[PDB]
DNA sequence: TCGTGCTGAGTGATATCTGCTTTGGGTGGGTGGGTGGGTTGAGGCAAT
DNA sequence: GCAGATATCACTCAGCACGA
C-alpha cells in the first residue's frame, strides 16, 4: 500500500524474525513474489522504509559495540542505507535548552504547503545525471571505506543513491563534486565519528 | 477486527487489574496506547487504525505471598522494566503487619459496617453526585503556563536530572528522569490548577505535583 | 352529372384460462414455516 | 380472492355497385 511513498516502523526489535524476513527482499529487489494456493503473481512495493528501535537495556550503553546493544543480525544494519544513533546524554546546558524548547508550548520555517509542492515538482521533474567527477572520486571513497577494516558494496551504493538525493533538492541535473561530498560526510557522522 | 478493553474506554479511564497476567502482544502493543492515543494494526485484511485516547490505571500483584523490598520490583512480577518506566506516577503499596495500624484498620472497617459511614466526624464525605459535577466543571476548563513557573519547572527538572546521575548504579531505577518525567510534571501541575477552577497555573500546583512524583519513588523504590 | 343500401373486414372488450411460485442462500429473514428443502475438504492465517 | 397471458365474439365502419 505504500508503493511510491515511505513505511513507517515503530518497534523494529519487538518484531518477530519471521516477519522481518519479508523485508530482506523489500529492500533488495523493491519488489514481493508470492506463489501459495494457486496465485503466482509479484506485486511492486517500491517503497521507502523508515524503522526505528530501542535498546536492549533501559538505555543506550557506549562501551558495547553497536551491533550488542541495538539487537537485530548484524546483518540487517548492513541493508539499511543509514542507520543513526540518538542518545539523550545528561548535561547542564543540553537539558536546561531543551527543556525551556518544551515548555513554551504552553529561524523561520517554510509553510508545509510549499514545502509539498517543492518536495513533488523536484521529485518529477529533475533528473540528475552523475559526472566524470563524482566517480574519480566516488570509487576513492568506496575503497577508503573499505580499507578501514561491515564495509560491503551495499554502502558505495547508499552513497551513490545520496549523492543523486542531494543534487535533487538543489535543482541539478548533474551531481557535482560537493554533493557527494556532503554524502559521504552524512555517513561517516550518523553512526557517529567516536 | 473486533476492538478490545482499551478501545471501549475511549474518551474515559480504562480499569485493569491483574496487569501481570498481559500476554506476549499486548505486552508490545501497550506501549503504543501509552505513547500514543492510538492501535495500529497492519494485519491480514485490516491495515487501520484504532482511536483509543484513553488513560490506563493499573495493578498487580505477587502471585503467591508478600512482596520482598530487598528484591528488585522485577523480581517478582512479569512486567517488563520497560513498561514501568512509562507510568506517570508508580506506587508500592506495602503491608507490614502491627498492632496499632491493624486496630485503626479493623475498627474503620467495623464502623463502615455498622453505620455505612465514616467513624470520624472532623470531615463530611462529599455527596457523590456533587463531586461528579465539580469534576466534569474542572476538566472542561483548561489553563495555561507562563514563563515565572515555567522557571521553575526546568529548574526541578536539571535538579531532577542531575540526581538520577548518582542513581544509576541501582538496576531497578526504571525512574530515571527524562524529558517524559518534565511532561508529566506539567500536566499534574496543569490538573491541580483544574482543580483549582482557575486559569493561570501557580508556584504552589507546581510544587504540590513535584511531591507526588517524589513521594511515588522515594517511598516505594528506598522502602 | 351523382346518393345510398349492402358487404367484408378488423379491433375492443370481454370470456375462459393458467397460475398464484421459486428458489438455493445468509445484504432476502425467523411474527413465513420445516410435509419446500440444505449432510465438504483443502489451504491460508492469527495465536501462540 | 388476485394479477397476467391468452383467445373469442360482436359491432361498426369505409368501399363498392347500382339506380335516381
Amino acid at each position: 500500500l505504500s508503493d511510491g511513498g515511505v513505511c513507517c516502523i515503530d518497534e523494529f526489535d519487538k518484531m518477530s524474525d519471521s516477519t522481518r524476513s519479508v523485508l530482506h527482499e523489500v529492500m533488495e529487489q523493491q519488489t514481493i513474489s508470492i506463489a501459495k494456493a494457486g496465485i503466482i503473481t509479484t506485486l511492486n512495493a517500491r517503497s521507502s522504509i523508515l524503522a526505528s528501535a530501542n535498546p536492549i537495556g533501559s538505555r543506550y550503553n557506549p562501551n558495547l559495540p553497536v551491533t550488542e546493544n541495538i539487537d537485530l543480525p548484524p546483518p540487517l544494519l548492513s541493508r539499511f542505507d543509514l542507520v543513526y544513533l540518538v542518545l539523550d546524554k545528561v548535561d547542564e546546558k543540553n537539558d536546561r535548552e531543551l527543556a525551556k524548547h518544551l515548555t513554551n508550548l504552553y529561524d523561520d520555517v517554510l509553510p508545509v504547503e510549499f514545502l509539498t509542492m517543492y518536495i513533488s515538482y523536484a521529485k518529477e521533474h529533475i533528473h540528475p545525471i552523475i559526472t566524470e567527477a563524482a566517480k574519480t572520486e566516488l570509487v576513492r571513497a568506496y575503497v577508503g571505506m573499505r580499507k578501514m577494516g561491515t564495509a560491503t558494496t551495499r554502502q558505495l551504493e547508499s552513497m551513490i543513491r545520496l549523492a543523486e538525493a542531494h543534487a535533487k533538492m538543489k535543482l541539478k541535473n548533474v551531481v557535482e563534486l560537493e554533493d557527494v561530498q556532503e554524502a559521504v560526510r552524512l555517513i561517516r557522522s550518523a553512526i557517529k565519528d567516536y | 477486527l473486533e476492538g478490545g478493553a482499551l478501545v471501549l474506554a475511549d474518551n474515559g479511564i480504562c480499569c485493569i487489574d491483574e496487569f501481570d497476567k498481559m500476554d506476549e502482544s499486548d505486552r508490545t502493543a501497550i506501549h503504543e496506547v501509552m505513547e500514543q492515543q492510538t492501535i495500529s494494526i497492519s494485519k491480514a485484511g485490516i491495515n487501520t487504525t484504532l482511536n483509543a485516547r484513553t488513560s490506563i490505571l493499573a495493578a498487580a500483584n505477587p502471585l503467591y505471598g508478600r512482596y520482598n523490598p530487598r528484591l528488585s520490583p522485577l523480581d517478582n512480577i512479569n512486567l517488563p522494566a520497560a513498561l514501568l518506566s512509562r507510568f506517570d506516577i508508580l506506587f508500592l503499596m506495602l503491608d507490614i503487619p502491627s498492632r496499632d495500624d491493624d486496630e485503626k484498620l479493623a475498627e474503620h472497617v467495623t464502623y463502615v459496617h455498622m453505620h455505612n459511614k465514616q467513624p470520624d466526624l472532623d470531615f463530611t464525605p462529599v455527596e457523590p453526585s456533587k463531586m461528579r459535577e465539580y469534576i466534569a466543571y474542572a476538566k472542561t476548563k483548561r489553563p495555561v503556563m507562563s514563563e515565572a513557573v515555567n522557571d521553575y519547572v526546568v529548574q526541578a527538572y536539571i535538579r531532577l536530572r542531575q540526581d538520577s546521575k548518582r542513581e544509576m548504579d541501582s538496576k531497578f531505577s526504571f525512574g530515571q528522569a527524562t524529558p517524559r518525567t518534565l511532561l508529566g510534571i506539567i500536566r499534574l501541575s496543569q490538573a491541580l490548577a483544574k482543580l483549582r477552577l482557575a486559569d493561570m497555573v501557580d508556584i504552589d500546583d507546581v510544587e504540590e505535583a513535584l511531591r507526588l512524583v517524589r513521594v511515588s519513588k522515594e517511598s516505594l523504590y528506598q522502602e
